[PDB]
């Protein structure tokens, strides 16, 4: 009573609700955590003017993103060349900007529906929510990271995943804890009733599985996690020893395992400059009867003789000969932005020294590119950030797709929790999808995820070690991979445009 | 990824 209708308090409510929502994702795994960080936001968005709302979700944001994507420090501090206080406020900075998508869905909630009702928390909060969350991203090539629908991952909602997707999934969160924080605040059990039996619907549909196993088609995958140290790694000298480290690691591999896989980028040199090598290497996989796929730096010629330095996975051994000039690669296409680009870089040049601002920048591959072909194999590549794009993984995901393959580096960010948040978004894939993900990292969570989104075989981080284990190929279309994200957005267009219609009356 | 070298 006292205290709770100052927006003080409330405020200060929302960063500890914002903060209750990281707790629902990889290293945690407490998927209640998310119902009841969006359970607060929803209610505490209750009876405030447009603008309070509005700094209760910026504040409710700045909870979730200050503590969850707060992992970004470690890479920016560790590697960065910035000053202590610059590094701090590049973090502050990320949460903030972020937050604002958070805040812009409160504000403009509570705008065009200020009564609380069943028609804002259930008809008009998940459809703003998703376009919300749409534009976060899809701005600046966007960020879709903590996103509440992968943290359903083991949760009783995964059955929804592989007809609508990830972005559904959070879409039936916000129903759920809009119409609980409905049921709290106005001490009506009909909301709670109506929450409780659309949550518990889609239980019986994680017993479903769209894709029928091939047993007749096992093989023993090896990938190889090398360890190599992060800040040591693009260096003259260590050159020599990655490629040691790499090949004496999988020179006994070859002749059993079918498919090898290395972390993405672990060839550091250029693709033309480590031509030798690579001949070298694919004649003895090719003589031995295995394959590698491993990521590597290409930098190509053009029509106007530039150079486009491209982040590749190139493919050797049988069933795949290596060649410079060959189509058995996949170019990355969503960089990482500051990591692999500056966004605005026309704008931010001035401000690039102080910054510690790439001069250099990957350029993008093709949006659609033929899954690579591996001994017989047909792999979807997604390269480490391409992993959590679920819409772009389909585009490219093809029913001739037998294994969905990911490399990723996350050594920059150490032991943090971000590894795990990008794990947990690679899990989503592969359920999505019905496909095993076959996932390997410098020293991340190199591990293989089952067609159901379960890990089947893994190996601690921060080891030099290979995951050698069988996989059994799955084939079947799954409704999401036939469909995509528009069977979701008509949904969003049907609720966003009653819900508005209902607003103007 | 990190390009540099
Ligand atoms: C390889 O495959 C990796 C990619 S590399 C990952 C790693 C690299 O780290 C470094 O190289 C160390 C230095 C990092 C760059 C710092 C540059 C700072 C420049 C100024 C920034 C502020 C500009 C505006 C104010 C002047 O780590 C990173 O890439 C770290 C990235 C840090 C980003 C800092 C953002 C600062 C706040 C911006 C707020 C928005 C401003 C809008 C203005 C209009 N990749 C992988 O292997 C997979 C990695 C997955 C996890 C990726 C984690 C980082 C995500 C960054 C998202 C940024 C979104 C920006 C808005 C769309």
């Amino acid at each position: 009573a006292s205290l709770i209708e100052r927006q003080r308090i409330r405020l200060l409510l929302a960063l500890l609700f914002g903060a209750c929502g990281t707790l629902a994702f990889s290293p945690y795994d407490v998927w209640p955590a998310a119902i009841i960080s969006l359970m607060g936001l929803q209610a505490l968005t209750f009876n405030r003017r447009p603008l309070q709302s509005a700094a209760i979700g910026f504040c409710w944001g700045f909870g979730l993103f200050g503590s969850g994507i707060n992992w970004v420090y470690v890479s920016i501090a560790t590697f960065g060349g910035m000053p202590g206080p610059v590094n701090i406020f590049l973090v502050v900075l990320l949460a903030a900007y972020l937050s604002l998508y958070t805040g812009l869905f409160a504000g403009v909630l509570s705008r065009l529906w200020p009564k609380t009702t069943w028609l804002r928390v259930a008809i008009a909060a998940p459809a703003l929510w998703q376009v919300t969350e749409f534009l976060r991203g899809w701005v600046l090539t966007g960020f879709p990271w903590l996103q509440f629908g992968y943290s359903q991952i083991d949760g009783p909602l995964k059955g929804l995943a592989p007809i609508m997707g990830v972005e559904a999934i959070n879409f039936l969160l916000m129903m759920v804890s809009g119409l609980l924080a409905l049921a709290l605040v106005k001490r009506n059990w009909r909301p709670l009733v109506v929450a409780v039996v659309l949550f518990a619907l889609p239980f019986p549909l994680r017993y479903i599985q769209w894709f029928t196993p091939q047993p007749e088609k096992t093989i023993q995958v090896s990938m190889v996690q090398g360890d190599i140290p992060q800040s040591l790694k693009w260096d003259e000298g260590q050159l020599l020893n990655t490629l040691k480290i790499y090949y004496n690691a999988t020179a006994p591999l070859m002749g059993k395992s079918s498919l090898i896989i290395w972390p993405e980028s672990a060839i550091t040199d250029l693709e033309i400059n480590q031509q030798p090598f690579l001949k070298a290497l694919d004649g003895e996989l090719r003589d031995k009867g295995s394959s590698l796929v491993t990521g590597i730096v290409d930098a190509r010629l053009n029509k106007q003789n530039r150079y486009d330095t491209y982040n590749t996975i190139i493919t050797l051994g049988k069933g795949a000969p290596y060649s410079y000039e060959s189509a058995d690669r996949y170019n990355k296409n969503h960089l990482v932005p500051f990591g692999e680009f500056v966004p605005l870089e026309s704008i931010l040049r001035p401000l690039a020294p102080f910054f510690d601002l790439p001069m250099s920048s990957f350029s993008r591959g093709p949006y659609i590119q033929p899954p690579l072909s591996a001994n017989g194999i047909e792999l979807t590549a997604a390269i480490a950030y391409e992993i959590i794009l679920g819409e772009q993984v389909r585009d490219n995901f093809r029913p001739d797709t037998d294994y969905l393959l990911t490399i990723s580096n996350d050594a920059w960010f150490g032991k943090s929790i971000g590894p795990w948040q990008h794990f947990q978004m690679a899990r989503m894939r592969a359920l999505e999808l019905a496909r095993p993900l076959l996932r390997s990292t410098n020293n991340g969570i190199t591990a293989v995820i089952g067609p159901q989104g379960e890990i089947q075989a893994m190996i601690p981080q921060f080891t030099r070690e290979v995951l050698t284990t069988n996989v059994t190929p799955t084939t079947g279309l799954t409704p999401y991979a036939r469909t995509g994200n528009w069977p979701l957005w008509v949904l969003t267009a049907l609720f966003g445009f009653a819900a508005v219609l209902m607003s103007l009356r | 990824s990190k390009k540099k070298k």
